């Protein structure tokens, strides 16, 4: 149940340590018409170079090396896009009062990424650096049998206030929880295959309103 | 400061949830 595994499993994994991961999410099935239509969409040659709150560089690919496009989830060929959205809405919703102070009433539409391996990655960073709103990200992996000792690309998390971090594999059919702000910077180490994912950023609705008053 | 240098841009869109 959806509803049992957030309450019982990512409400208490996230209030303790910011960080909760969410093995064999939906299964190997429908995870695998998922990356189908994720390469689908990629073949189209429609991805374009990861943008950056504040960019200073057209060509910025040193400080993250993906290329991505946005999905709404009701687009052509996306309906098993959408089936994750709509999973993902529904598991965040059945969260509300439980995940700290955060009332969360939006999302991001879907970041279908791909580092297309040579070393790209994104260095250490901060998803909401100064109060954009966004308090949850979600990622979800497609990336079959992945040995990051052949492949790198792993997401290391640092969380903040102690010498420990988090080395999370972008593994096929994980579905990853995190803290958006300070307190959880993270980089994607230098991938050498192609690496798929798709990202949800979830707004809590008093900083987001905030936010819509600062910009 | 220099973080939002470095942070990933949200999209022009936001999608109402849950209330
Ligand atoms: O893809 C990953 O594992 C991590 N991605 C990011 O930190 C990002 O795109 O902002
Ligand atoms: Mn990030």
């Amino acid at each position: 149940p959806a509803l049992k595994l957030a309450l019982e499993y990512i409400v208490p994994a996230m209030n303790k340590h910011g960080i909760c991961v969410v093995d064999d999410f939906l299964g190997k099935e429908t995870g695998q018409q998922i990356g189908d239509e994720v390469r689908a969409l990629h073949d189209t040659g429609k991805f374009t170079d990861g943008q950056l709150v504040s960019q200073k560089s057209d060509s910025s690919k040193d400080i993250r090396g993906d290329k991505i496009t946005w999905i709404e989830g009701k687009e052509p060929g996306c309906e098993t896009i959408g089936l994750l959205m709509s999973s993902m809405d529904d598991l965040i919703c059945h969260c509300n009062g439980k995940l700290g102070s955060y009332k969360i009433n939006g999302r991001t539409k879907a970041m279908v990424a791909c580092y297309p391996g040579n070393g790209t990655g994104y260095v250490r960073h901060v998803d909401n650096c100064n109060g954009d709103g966004r308090c949850v990200t979600c990622i979800y992996y497609l990336n079959k049998d992945w040995d990051a000792k052949v492949s790198g690309g792993i997401l290391r998390i640092f969380p903040e206030g102690k010498a420990q971090f988090a080395d999370i594999e972008p593994k096929f059919d994980r579905l990853l929880f995190f803290w958006s702000d300070r307190r959880n910077p993270h980089e994607v180490q230098p991938a050498y295959a192609t690496r798929y994912a798709i990202t949800v950023w979830y707004f809590d609705a008093d900083e987001r309103a905030a936010a819509k008053v600062k910009y | 400061d220099a973080c939002t240098l470095l942070a990933p841009a949200a999209g022009d869109t936001i999608i109402s949830l849950c209330f």
